[PDB]
DNA sequence: TTTCTGTCTCGTGCCTGGTAATCC
RNA sequence: UGCCUGGUGUCUUGGGUGU
DNA sequence: GGATTACACCCAAGACACCAGGCACGAGACAGAAA
């Protein structure tokens, strides 16, 4: 029984959304700390995307904001600096496939 | 003190203010080396000179 | 049953090794 | 006469701040 | 194939040789045995 509660503890509490044995060249970042500084900040935090291009072999076209995200993602809210553009929130209308 | 401050330092000329920087406000340290092979393999015993 | 005790199991201990672009 | 103390991991990761 | 892709600063959070199996020292209990 330690195998499987090990495995989602571990992916759940530091992000690498993988095998503990195989932390490199897994996805990290997935599960973050809940921002609780207000209530705007969680709730933002609980509506964030995230696209997992990376920073190398960047490019302007990911990061840009497209005539199709119009009314699904919030032309306004996105972060500064590395992240910026890939990173987007959920409009207040919208939702996901079930 | 970054590279780009010491190169800010180098265009301002101060020689002295530099070296003091990166040494006295910083890790300074005091080897001995042999005056033939050049290596710091001297073993050096200060108390019994 | 009283008394001296055996000797082999067993608690406590431990050694030590297995097991993403671009550019030249 | 009962007599005073300086010594602080590392590696990853994430989120931020100013340009 | 190789090498390199701005500067500085803050904070928080999760992991870092474990282990198992064979070898030793000491002890003790419950059963032997003479009386
Ligand atoms: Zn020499």
């Amino acid at each position: 029984s330690t195998t499987i509660t090990s495995g989602l503890k571990y992916s759940l509490a530091t992000g690498n959304w993988g095998e503990q044995k195989k932390a490199m060249s897994s996805r990290a970042g997935v599960s973050q700390v809940l921002n609780r500084y207000t209530y705007s900040s969680t709730l933002s935090h609980l509506r964030r995307t995230n696209t997992p291009i990376g920073r190398d072999g960047k490019l302007a076209k990911p990061r840009q904001l497209h005539n199709t995200h119009w009314g699904l993602v919030c032309p306004a809210e996105t972060p500064e600096g590395q992240a910026c553009g890939l990173v987007k929130n959920l409009s207040l209308l919208s939702g996901i496939s079930i | 003190f970054g590279e780009m401050e010491r190169d800010c330092m180098i265009a301002h000329g101060a020689a002295g203010f530099l070296k003091e920087r990166l040494m006295e406000a910083s890790d300074a340290f005091r080897v001995h080396v042999c005056g033939i092979c050049g290596l710091m393999s001297v073993i050096a015993n200060l108390k019994k000179n």
